[PDB]
Protein backbone atom coordinates (compact mmCIF):
# COMPACT_ATOMS: atom_id res chain seq x y z
CA UNK A 1 0.00 0.00 0.00
CA UNK A 2 1.66 3.13 -1.38
CA UNK A 3 2.64 5.66 2.37
CA UNK A 4 1.44 9.41 2.78
CA UNK A 5 2.94 11.92 0.98
CA UNK A 6 3.32 15.64 1.46
CA UNK A 7 3.27 16.70 -2.35
CA UNK A 8 0.09 14.59 -2.72
CA UNK A 9 -2.82 16.98 -4.04
CA UNK A 10 -5.68 17.05 -1.43
CA UNK A 11 -8.56 14.93 -2.33
CA UNK A 12 -12.14 16.53 -3.36
CA UNK A 13 -15.10 14.91 -1.78
CA UNK A 14 -16.31 11.98 -3.66
CA UNK B 1 -20.08 16.68 18.53
CA UNK B 2 -18.36 14.84 20.82
CA UNK B 3 -19.48 11.74 18.90
CA UNK B 4 -17.36 12.94 16.00
CA UNK B 5 -14.33 13.86 18.05
CA UNK B 6 -14.11 10.44 19.34
CA UNK B 7 -14.45 9.11 16.41
CA UNK B 8 -11.24 10.99 15.26
CA UNK B 9 -9.49 9.92 18.83
CA UNK B 10 -9.78 6.53 17.90
CA UNK B 11 -8.86 6.70 14.10
CA UNK B 12 -5.93 8.68 14.45
CA UNK B 13 -4.35 6.73 17.63
CA UNK B 14 -5.31 3.64 15.87
CA UNK B 15 -1.63 4.75 14.17
CA UNK B 16 0.20 3.47 17.33
CA UNK B 17 -0.38 -0.16 16.36
CA UNK B 18 0.50 0.40 13.29
CA UNK B 19 3.87 -0.20 11.50
CA UNK B 20 5.35 3.50 9.68
CA UNK B 21 5.25 4.59 7.12
CA UNK B 22 1.52 5.10 7.25
CA UNK B 23 -0.24 5.04 4.49
CA UNK B 24 -2.01 7.66 2.14
CA UNK B 25 -5.25 5.30 2.74
CA UNK B 26 -4.92 5.28 6.79
CA UNK B 27 -3.91 9.46 6.02
CA UNK B 28 -6.88 9.74 4.32
CA UNK B 29 -9.13 8.08 6.93
CA UNK B 30 -7.91 10.24 9.11
CA UNK B 31 -8.52 13.66 7.55
CA UNK B 32 -12.12 12.61 6.78
CA UNK B 33 -12.57 11.93 10.57
CA UNK B 34 -10.79 15.34 11.24
CA UNK B 35 -13.25 17.19 9.06
CA UNK B 36 -16.74 15.52 9.93
CA UNK B 37 -15.39 16.75 13.47
CA UNK B 38 -14.82 20.52 12.45
CA UNK B 39 -17.33 22.32 14.29
CA UNK B 40 -15.13 20.71 17.31
CA UNK B 41 -11.80 21.74 15.54
CA UNK B 42 -10.08 23.05 18.60
CA UNK B 43 -10.33 19.18 20.09
CA UNK B 44 -8.82 17.87 16.67
CA UNK B 45 -6.02 19.81 17.47
CA UNK B 46 -5.55 19.15 21.09
CA UNK B 47 -6.16 15.44 20.31
CA UNK B 48 -2.99 15.78 17.54
CA UNK B 49 -1.09 17.84 19.73
CA UNK B 50 -1.87 14.90 22.84
CA UNK B 51 -0.25 11.93 19.83
CA UNK B 52 2.56 14.02 19.17
CA UNK B 53 3.67 14.69 22.80
CA UNK B 54 2.70 10.82 24.23
CA UNK B 55 3.99 8.90 20.86
CA UNK B 56 7.28 6.85 20.59
CA UNK B 57 9.37 8.69 18.28
CA UNK B 58 8.72 6.42 15.30
CA UNK B 59 5.43 7.95 14.89
CA UNK B 60 6.80 11.93 14.97
CA UNK B 61 6.53 12.03 11.23
CA UNK B 62 3.71 10.06 11.15
CA UNK B 63 1.90 12.68 13.71
CA UNK B 64 3.39 15.90 11.47
CA UNK B 65 1.99 14.12 8.38
CA UNK B 66 -1.37 14.10 10.14
CA UNK B 67 -0.76 18.36 10.64
CA UNK B 68 0.12 18.61 7.05
CA UNK B 69 -2.71 16.53 5.37
CA UNK B 70 -5.65 18.05 7.32
CA UNK B 71 -4.18 21.63 6.99
CA UNK B 72 -3.89 21.20 3.33
CA UNK B 73 -7.42 19.55 3.03
CA UNK B 74 -8.87 22.05 4.78
CA UNK B 75 -7.36 24.69 2.91
CA UNK B 76 -7.98 22.91 -0.39
CA UNK B 77 -12.40 22.13 0.94
CA UNK B 78 -12.97 25.64 2.37
CA UNK B 79 -10.52 28.16 1.01
CA UNK B 80 -7.12 29.14 2.86
CA UNK B 81 -8.86 32.75 4.02
CA UNK B 82 -11.44 30.60 6.31
CA UNK B 83 -9.56 27.55 7.24
CA UNK B 84 -9.70 26.83 11.03
CA UNK B 85 -7.02 24.29 11.24
CA UNK B 86 -3.68 26.07 10.40
CA UNK B 87 -4.06 29.06 12.61
CA UNK B 88 -5.21 26.79 15.53
CA UNK B 89 -2.10 24.68 14.96
CA UNK B 90 -0.13 27.88 14.59
CA UNK B 91 -0.91 28.49 18.13
CA UNK B 92 1.45 25.96 19.93
CA UNK B 93 3.57 25.16 16.69
CA UNK B 94 6.90 25.66 18.63
CA UNK B 95 6.30 22.85 21.68
CA UNK B 96 4.74 20.86 18.48
CA UNK B 97 8.33 20.94 16.76
CA UNK B 98 10.51 20.66 20.51
CA UNK B 99 8.64 17.43 20.06
CA UNK B 100 8.63 16.14 16.73
CA UNK B 101 12.39 16.98 16.19
CA UNK B 102 12.82 14.11 19.38
CA UNK B 103 12.28 11.48 16.04
CA UNK B 104 15.22 9.39 14.81
CA UNK B 105 17.99 10.95 13.17
CA UNK B 106 16.87 9.62 10.01
CA UNK B 107 13.42 11.23 10.56
CA UNK B 108 15.08 14.70 10.76
CA UNK B 109 14.82 15.25 7.16
CA UNK B 110 11.15 14.60 6.93
CA UNK B 111 10.38 17.30 9.02
CA UNK B 112 12.39 19.78 7.13
CA UNK B 113 10.96 18.87 3.81
CA UNK B 114 7.56 19.48 5.05
CA UNK B 115 8.68 22.92 6.27
CA UNK B 116 9.97 23.74 3.39
CA UNK B 117 6.66 22.90 1.30
CA UNK B 118 5.09 24.67 3.82
CA UNK B 119 6.95 27.89 3.15
CA UNK B 120 6.99 27.07 -0.52
CA UNK B 121 3.62 27.17 -0.63
CA UNK B 122 2.35 30.34 1.89
CA UNK B 123 0.85 27.09 4.46
CA UNK B 124 2.27 29.35 7.01
CA UNK B 125 4.37 32.58 7.15
CA UNK B 126 7.98 32.49 7.49
CA UNK B 127 7.68 34.41 10.13
CA UNK B 128 6.14 31.11 11.54
CA UNK B 129 8.22 28.65 9.34
CA UNK B 130 11.99 30.02 10.29
CA UNK B 131 12.49 29.27 13.75
CA UNK B 132 11.32 25.92 13.19
CA UNK B 133 13.10 25.19 10.61
CA UNK B 134 16.25 26.92 12.89
CA UNK B 135 15.05 24.25 15.53
CA UNK B 136 16.61 21.38 13.13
Amino acid sequence: SPSYSPTSPSYSPT
Amino acid sequence: GMDAVNAFNQELFSLMDMKPPISRAKMILITKAAIKAIKLYKHVVQIVEKFIKKCKPEYKVPGLYVIDSIVRQSRHQFGTDKDVFGPRFSKNITATFQYLYLCPSEDKSKIVRVLNLWQKNGVFKIEIIQPLLDMA
